[PDB]
């Protein structure tokens, strides 16, 4: 009928989108999500939301989700949809796989997801997906990459970005201790440390409220491994060292 | 193959041979043909042995899903009425031939099913390609309300008459005893056969 | 006390408290026929009673019944929407006989109701329909248990009972029941059609005459659901 | 509010009725039929003088005898305009003779009012169209000119001006127009109407027109006689 | 016969804590060869390998939707497949196609990836599991290679002595017959080794 | 199945949703193409780059063909299927008639998908206009230009998004055959046309030029530089 | 039947083919392309029913375009013959299959020359030389002879000679004309052809 | 036929309300508690009856899907009563396909992408109700919750319906993690008891436990016993 409907997918008297509007600022109050490109490697570092005691951390990660064996993930915004879209994406890269015998490249997954997400703003009447991803991998033709989808469904390549809560801030910060081309992996973890302590509200760190994880190749192979609790420690307690001996 | 079941005062008494062939060359040595179907329910398999297999599975599940969903035991006329309708749906291209058995709150029954579809209780039956060596043993030797132990005699000695005139069976005999209490597997019941040393 | 934000009390959607106001309404639909049944369960029956006050003396009162027959063993009693309880007595007599055709042996009367009562369900989460308004109560004898007495409602939910009572009196015609499930298993004999009767009648004050009711009935020694007829019933009533 | 489909208290159907004053906003056209022919011509209203005048086709050819003339929404009137061509192909194919302009009008209006958001098709029509158009031909019988609205009406005129000048236009041919014209005549007469109702200068390159004869085909004017014409006018 | 088109044989065979698996080289159509480096073993997990045999077209299809689902079973999981539930899932996949199916019969041989027991077992062309304790075989030359590991094998046998036996048995079994041969192909999957070697036979 | 009227008339015959459509492409970077004697050339304004992403994945110039190329205003998510959809219509023509497709066939299919998505249940309209340029086997260069709405026309020059207001004013008064005689003639007209508009300063603009060799040939930020310098 | 050769040499990937167009007892054609390129370094030759090899080739060659339009890069000389093979093999059992016999000939930025075969069954090799037709069972024996994995394209020409020449003295056909061109690192070219006037 | 609509849609704010409504329905049903121990879990619930007509055995609470995996709710019985259904039925494709007894992993996974699809269809409204999952699989037991929007955690001791606020408050203190499945019994009974307004009994509460030979529910006469202490 046509009383109860809400016109999910219709223009605004300026031309806007008012659901996709929406679905931003839902993204925009979730944990914060930060990604960095270097020579030998990109680097994901998100943040621990639930923090409770009670809980139990039988998953080798919570926002991860190594895609194949060349690429990974992070989410922010709804853990509902982001569900639905990592099958999506694991099955897109399968496909490829069994048509070309070649493993996929990374603009053309991003591609593909983000087909789907543009194709849910224009008809059927549903609502659209709430959610950002981050992305990083390594192919053939341009190595080391990072990308990020928004719910309206347009992409972009980066070189240190961030999404989720105090994005803004973050951006700001990284644009002034990024050096193009000069970054090794050692230096990116550092300042993708020194980042996260500050644009998180508590006091510092705790080697629990944050997650990690880091993509290289090594004897032509690619390997995605999430760092551990103790290295991240002892990578705060250095973060603290040097800050301390400055001032 | 060879499969044989029969009715005694408390229960049901199946038994099968365990080689299974392709051709004129023997495969299996080994090969198991009583099927679990449900805690009281057993079921033995002569044909192609895929759609034996394929067909007790989902018969298996279905069963299962059926005794969650009511709370109690289900029943051999269930299980029978089940079969006979896929099997008559798929008009004989499943070529599966059965020998159903179990004990419910009614009583011990025996079924036999047939590839297209149609059934019969009966008081004993048998299957495969020594179907005739082992009828023949039973025609000359059943006696109704009969006991445990000379139940488990006559069904072995129908299975070995089947396994030494045909060419298509040997090598092990199976017991599986159904009662309203017990449920007993015998897998190697006997041996008749030994290689040369 | 439960505020409203939307199209809250126009189709099956959430309040601001999580309630569900279009299901709270089928329930006042229940209480506009106007009647009342009353079912107690016994030792080794099932009974069930139900008002028949016809409006005036034209119509063939030979047609007018609440009671009804599902499967040979199974009886049933409806209240409130006639059309809505003849609709779903013909769904619940096409459930009883394709279980019979699907499995070889007759429907319990558990599964029954449980099949009625997912049924409503969806009524209850789709907005394009509404809930149907009428009340059910089933009785029949089970060969592992015996007797039983089941209930469903318009929200799906469907208990099981010792002595149930349906309509628009439904809060102090149980409480009145309340009071004889003390003791003696609440007259636990083939005469708890004498409690079912007793019970209908204190709180509405009419000492039926013997043609204000209908009686059914099954029992362990005949299991199949009879409905008694006018001289039984006056006999009962002529005891009282 | 209200649904496509919804009549008023007059009876009047207000998508059919706010299509119809889509009309009221376009740039005028014309035809005249003759006893020797029917001739076409359309303001271009260009905008600004990078725009390429030889861009705005609003005279397009349904066949070999039968040409066309719209105002409205152009972009809406290009699917009216295939069926039309693909109506006239099946027909010969299947008769091995030309159609006829009542049957092309007729087979046009027939796609009219046939839209729906319900039980409609698997893909189909929202709203009306908003093309208002003139078909011109010669046939078995001669010369013919019919008109084309957007509630499915077709009527047969001889001399009919469409567009936004329309109410001003008419009132001018009404006077012009007699059973004893010649296509020369009309022509000239055509033209002086457009001058006299429109808003820039009537030169060579912002109009368009076309004639069909019982002799010849549908052929347009050049740039060349166009010009020569206007000048001797 | 369809399945007697492009030849092949393959064997596996059951030790001590140790599997083995084999298969011969030659590609070719009905009575020429073509190549003699053909593929028909295949490393679906870190000790669990699969032989096919057949017709090669379907030999190839087979193996790509096989590794289709077991990546996606891995990545859902979280974790490497049983040979059992390999097994499984290979004559379901079989068995949808009962009517119209694939010419090819499979081998799994694998290790228990806790307890480091092993398991072979094959399946015919519709998905008929059967699991046994010594050797399994298909091809051309099944009765051949029957015949040879009846008489060779032994319980409880080291990796140095399995290697011997299942060579010693494919040599003789493919050098009689016509369109198996070209060389042979011998992987040992042992608990923390996969030694590859590659035999010297005949070319005729 | 979603069959409801999204776009439908209003009192005096309007419609709503392409007006709207037509407000959002109103706001994005202002795009410019001329055509020239053998060349022809297009230009995007950048509204800033951020020191930190990857230009190569955020390019408002495609390649539909050999010979055709195209850049929008609008919105990048809409802009994307149509071009995509383009393509393949590219291809499934080369197959069934054997020959390079025309301009004007690629702009009448975009265009009739345009207008399709204006008069279907349960659509909003594209967002997007775009200019589109090329060769035919002629030799003869093109340019024409689409809308939200479904129409298209061919244009000497034109400018779409925000600030062609101005920008066709100046395009207006300085088109001339004498600004057109030589390539790097041409360039500099775009350039000067181009930065009136781009009050940032400096270059933040993308240059592409097609030439009947060499087709899509993308200019270097340094060799873009260096007509900057010229014009001063 | 039509003739199909490849050669693959340490960079070049020599490959030749005939021009005759024969439908009955009568020739209708005498210099036909069984030659379709589909990328500046891939080449695909074909044989089999009429219709079936156009209608097949051309499908491959849009797609591969489509590719390259999409991506900005090219097809690999791999991913182009598994692509072939997939969509060959999907028509196998569908209502309609091809009945092709191809070549995939090819050349790529970091592994080299490459040579594929395939049947009309869909089974995909690799080789250092292959052949399609009656005559691949006369000249097969010549290329095993004469073959050398470190052959120069002087040579190589040589030995496709010396094979089209046991063809003209031994086969029951006349073709007299052959096609012959090279892919190496700058793309194909087109070469002198070889004619038996 | 059916509305094609979504009728959960984005606020000015990015909320979903109808999804905290779902929610705000939860947080009114019957408490639950479930607590995990080094060899088993426990599910207790409170099964109250509203007199003493109704006859208590026909209707359950703690219900099993498979032989080692079995679950409780607070929220809506009716829809508990389809989820159930449907859990059962993911389980048995499962096993069809692998021959091999589903995880509680992929269980729960594969019911919160159901509940899931039930915010984003069509003409339909979100399920009033919230789960607790429990399950023992090689050699280790788990326990997760299931939200009406379809987000899933992991837990070592969680408490729904009324009163959770206070009864994961009380449960924080008292848990161990040494905690032996019988001593966790009497922390389970005792949480329940903190808030029950009345007088336990063998009927007015369920429980179930789950070890290494697979799911039951206790009966009234070993819940008596257990409390008896």
């Amino acid at each position: 009928s046509r009383r109860y409907d809400s016109r999910t997918t219709i223009f605004s008297p300026e031309g806007r989108l008012y659901q996709v509007e929406y679905a931003m600022e839902a993204i925009g109050h979730a944990g914060t999500c930060l990604g960095i490109l270097a020579n030998d490697g990109v680097l994901l570092a998100a943040e621990r939301r639930n923090i409770h005691k009670l809980l139990d951390e039988v998953f080798f990660s919570e926002k991860i989700y190594k895609l194949n064996e060349d690429m990974a993930c992070s989410v922010a915004g709804i853990t509902s949809d982001a569900n639905v879209l990592t099958n999506e994406l694991r099955l897109i890269a399968q496909r490829y796989l069994l048509q070309y015998q070649e493993p996929i490249p990374c603009e053309q997954l991003v591609t593909a997801l983000c087909d789907i997400k543009q194709a849910y703003t224009q008809f059927g009447g549903k609502r659209p997906f709430g959610v950002s991803l981050l992305y990083i991998g390594w192919d053939k033709h341009y190595g080391f990459q990072l990308y990020q989808s928004d719910p309206s469904g347009n992409y972009g390549g980066w070189k240190a970005t961030c999404i989720g809560n105090n994005s803004a801030a973050a951006v700001s910060m990284l644009k002034q201790d990024y050096k193009e081309g000069e970054m090794t992996l050692k230096s990116a973890l550092a300042l993708a440390v020194k980042v996260l302590n500050k644009t998180m509200d508590v006091s510092k760190l705790s080697a629990e409220k944050v997650e990690i994880a880091t993509l290289t190749r090594e004897n032509g192979k690619t390997v995605i491994r999430v760092l551990k609790q103790k290295e991240v420690e002892q990578l705060i307690k250095k973060h603290e060292e040097e800050e301390a001996k400055a001032e | 193959t060879t499969i044989a079941g029969v009715v005694y005062k408390d229960g049901i008494v199946l038994g099968a041979d365990t080689r299974a062939t392709e051709g004129m060359v023997v495969a299996d040595k080994n090969c198991s043909k009583i099927h679990f179907i449900s805690p009281n329910i057993y079921c033995c398999g002569a044909g192609t042995a895929a759609d034996t297999d394929m067909t007790t599975q989902l018969i298996s599940s279905n069963l299962e899903l059926h005794s969650l969903t009511t709370g109690r035991l289900p029943r051999v006329v269930t299980a029978n009425r089940m079969l006979k309708q896929m099997l008559f749906r798929y008009q004989g291209y499943i070529g599966a031939a059965l020998v159903l058995g179990g004990v419910d709150v009614t009583g011990p029954h025996l079924y036999s099913i047939y590839p297209h579809g149609s059934t019969d209780k009966l008081p004993y039956v048998t299957m495969g390609s020594g179907s005739l060596a082992a009828m023949a043993v039973f025609e000359d030797k059943f006696r109704p309300d009969m006991e445990e132990e000379e139940a488990k005699k006559l069904v072995s000695e129908a299975i070995a008459a089947g396994i030494f005139n045909d060419l298509g069976s040997g090598s092990n005999i199976d017991l599986c005893v159904i009662s309203k209490s017990k449920l007993d597997f015998l897998r190697p019941y006997s041996v008749p056969n030994k290689k040369g040393t | 006390r439960g505020s409203s934000a939307g199209f809250d009390r126009h189709i099956t959607i959430f309040s601001p408290e999580g309630r569900l106001y279009q299901v709270e309404y089928a329930f006042k639909a229940i209480n506009q026929g106007g009647l009342t049944s009353v079912a107690v369960r016994g030792k080794d029956c099932a009974v069930i009673v139900t008002q028949k006050k016809v409006p005036d003396k034209l119509l063939d009162s030979s047609t007018v019944t609440h009671l009804f027959k599902i499967t040979e063993n199974i009886g049933c009693v409806m209240t409130g929407m006639t059309a809505d309880s003849r609709s779903q007595v013909q769904r619940a007599r096409y459930e009883a006989a394709n279980w019979k055709y699907k499995y070889g042996y007759e429907i319990p009367v558990d599964m029954l109701c449980k099949r009625i009562a997912d049924i409503s369900q969806v009524y209850t989460q789709n907005a394009e329909m509404r809930p149907l308004g009428c009340c059910m109560i089933l009785i029949g004898i089970d060969e592992e248990q015996g007797p039983q007495v089941y209930k469903c409602d318009p929200a799906g939910y469907y208990c099981g009972f010792k002595a149930t009572a349906a309509g628009v009196k439904q809060t102090e015609s149980t409480s009145f029941l309340e009071k004889k499930v003390k003791k003696k298993f609440d007259w636990t004999f083939e005469q708890t059609v004498e409690t079912a009767i007793t019970c209908l009648s204190t709180v509405l004050s009419i000492d039926f005459k013997p043609s204000e009711i209908e009686v059914g009935v099954v029992t362990v020694e005949n299991p199949k659901f009879r409905i008694l007829t006018e001289a039984e019933i006056d006999a009962h009533l002529v005891a009282l | 509010d209200r649904g496509v489909n919804t009549f008023s208290p007059e009876g009047r159907l207000f998508q059919v009725e706010y299509a119809i004053e889509g009309h009221k906003l376009g740039s005028t056209a014309i035809g005249i039929q003759t006893s020797e022919g029917v001739c076409l011509a359309v303001e271009k209203r260009i905008t600004s003088p990078l725009m390429e005048p030889s861009s705005i086709e609003k005279i397009v050819e349904i066949d070999a005898h039968i040409g066309c003339a719209m105002s409205g929404l152009i972009a809406d009137a290009k699917t009216l305009i295939d069926k039309a061509r693909v109506e006239t192909q099946n027909h010969w194919f299947t008769y091995n003779e030309t159609m006829t302009v009542e049957s092309v009008t007729q087979a046009v209006s027939n796609l009219a009012l046939q839209f729906g958001e319900e039980d409609a098709d698997p893909g189909a029509m929202s709203r009306p169209f908003g093309v208002a158009l003139l078909f011109g031909g010669v046939d078995e019988k001669g010369p013919q000119l019919f008109h084309m609205d957007p509630s499915g009406t077709f009527v047969q005129c001889d001399a009919r001006a469409i567009g936004s000048a329309s109410e001003g236009a008419q009132s001018s041919l009404q006077e012009v127009y007699h059973k004893s014209t010649t296509l020369k005549e009309a022509i000239k007469s055509s033209l002086i109407i457009l001058k006299q109702v429109m808003e820039e200068k009537l030169n060579a390159t912002n109009i368009e027109l076309a004639t069909v004869q019982p002799g010849q085909n549908f052929h347009m004017f050049t740039k060349e006689e166009l010009e020569e014409v206007i000048k001797d006018i | 016969s369809v399945m007697s088109y492009n030849g092949g044989a393959v064997m596996a065979m059951k030790g001590k804590n140790c599997v083995a698996i084999a298969a011969d080289r030659r590609f070719g159509i009905q009575a020429q060869m073509v190549t003699t480096d053909f593929q028909k073993i295949f490393p679906m997990g870190d000790r669990l390998y699969i032989g096919l045999a057949g017709l090669a077209t379907d030999v190839q299809t087979v193996a790509q939707r096989l590794k289709f689902r077991l990546n996606l079973y891995e990545l859902k999981e979280g974790r490497q497949i049983k040979p059992y539930t390999l097994m499984s899932m290979v004559a379901n996949l079989l068995y949808e196609k009962r009517f119209g199916p694939y010419y090819t019969e499979p081998v799994i041989a694998g290790l228990d990836p806790k307890t480091f027991k092993p398991f072979i077992c094959s399946l015919d062309l519709i998905g008929c599991p059967m699991v046994t304790d010594d050797f399994v075989v298909s091809g051309t030359c099944s009765e051949q290679m029957y015949g040879m590991c009846e008489s060779l094998w032994e319980p409880n046998m080291d990796p140095e002595h399995l290697f011997e036996t299942i060579s010693q048995a494919m040599l003789n079994a493919v050098d009689r017959d016509a369109v198996s041969g070209m060389g042979v192909i011998v992987h040992i999957i042992e608990k923390d080794k996969i030694t590859t070697r590659t035999l010297k036979a005949r070319m005729d | 199945s979603y069959d409801r009227a999204i776009t439908v008339f209003s009192p005096d015959g309007h419609l709503f949703q392409v007006e709207y459509a037509q407000e959002a492409v109103k706001k994005g970077s202002t795009a410019v193409g001329v055509r020239g004697r053998d060349i022809v050339v297009l230009g995007v304004e950048k509204k800033s780059v951020a020191k930190l992403q990857d230009e190569r994945t955020v390019r408002k110039i495609c390649a539909l063909d050999d010979n055709v190329c195209m850049a929008f205003a609008g919105l990048t998510a809409d802009a994307r299927i149509v071009i995509n959809r383009a393509r393949v219509e590219c291809q499934s023509h080369r197959l069934t008639v054997g020959d390079p497709v025309t301009v004007e066939y690629i702009t009448r299919y975009i265009a009739s998908l345009k207008q399709r998505y204006t008069q279907s249940n349960g659509r909003r309209p594209f967002g997007i206009s775009a200019l589109i340029v090329g060769f035919d086997f002629d030799g003869t260069p093109r340019l024409y230009q689409t809308d939200p709405s479904g129409t298209y026309h061919a244009w000497k020059a034109n400018a779409i998004g925000r600030g062609a207001k101005s920008v066709r004013e100046f395009l207006e008064k300085n088109y001339t055959d004498d600004a057109i005689e030589t390539d790097d003639l041409t360039i500099k007209l775009v350039i000067k046309a181009l930065l009136e508009v781009v009050q940032s300063g400096g270059k933040n603009i993308e240059l592409a030029v097609m030439r009947r060799d060499q087709p899509l040939k993308i200019l270097s930020p340094e060799e873009i530089e260096k007509y900057v310098a010229e014009i001063e | 039947m039509e003739y199909l050769i490849g050669i693959q040499g340490p960079d070049y990937v020599l490959v030749a083919s005939d021009r005759v167009a024969a439908s009955n007892i009568v020739q209708m054609k005498d210099d036909h392309d069984k030659m379709f390129k589909m990328s500046e370094k891939i080449l695909l030759l074909c044989v089999g029913e009429a219709g079936d090899t156009v209608q097949f080739a051309e499908y491959i060659q849009k797609n591969v375009q489509l590719y390259k339009m999409r991506n900005g890069y090219e097809l690999s000389p791999t991913a182009a013959a598994n692509f072939t093979r997939r969509n060959l093999a999907d028509c196998l059992r569908s209502r309609t299959p091809y009945h092709v016999n191809l070549l995939l000939a090819g050349y790529d930025e970091h592994e080299g020359p490459a040579l594929y075969y395939m049947d009309y069954l869909a089974a995909l090799a690799k080789a250092p030389f292959a052949a399609h037709g009656y005559g691949a069972f006369l000249t097969l024996s010549i290329l095993d002879r004469y073959y050398t994995p470190t052959i120069s394209r002087e040579r190589a020409v040589e030995l496709l000679r010396k094979c089209l020449e046991e063809l003209q003295k031994r086969f029951i056909l006349n073709l007299p004309t052959f096609s012959v061109r090279v892919i190496d690192k700058d793309g194909i070219h087109n070469l002198e052809n070889i004619t038996f006037t | 036929r059916g509305y094609s609509f979504s009728l959960t849609t984005f606020s000015p704010s990015g909320k979903l309300v109808q999804i905290e409504y779902a929610l705000a329905a939860v947080a009114g049903g019957a408490p639950s508690v479930g607590i995990k121990a080094a060899n088993g879990v426990v599910l207790a619930t409170e099964k109250k009856q509203k007199s003493i007509l109704y006859d208590e055995r026909s209707v359950h609470k703690v219900e099993p899907i498979t032989k080692h995996i079995g679950l409780v709710y607070s929220g809506m019985g009716p829809d508990y009563r389809v989820l159930v259904h449907r859990a059962r039925k993911l389980a048995q494709q499962y096993y069809l396909v692998y021959q091999e007894p589903i995880p509680t992993a992929q269980l729960v996974q594969r019911v919160a992408s159901v509940m899931q699809e039930y915010t984003q269809s069509g003409g339909v409204r979100p399920f009033g109700v919230s789960l607790l999952i429990c399950g023992w699989n090689e050699g280790r037991p788990y326990l997760f919750q299931s939200d009406p929007s379809g987000a899933y955690f992991a837990w070592k001791a969680t408490a729904m319906g009324k009163n959770y606020v206070n009864g994961k408050t009380f449960l924080e203190k008292r848990y161990n993690e040494d905690l032996e499945l019988e001593d966790a019994i009497h922390t389970a009974i005792l949480t329940l008891k903190e808030s029950f307004e009345g007088q336990m009994t063998e009927d007015n509460i369920e429980v179930g436990i789950c070890n290494e030979a697979g799911f039951r529910r206790l009966t009234p006469t070993e819940v008596r016993d257990y409390l008896a202490a």
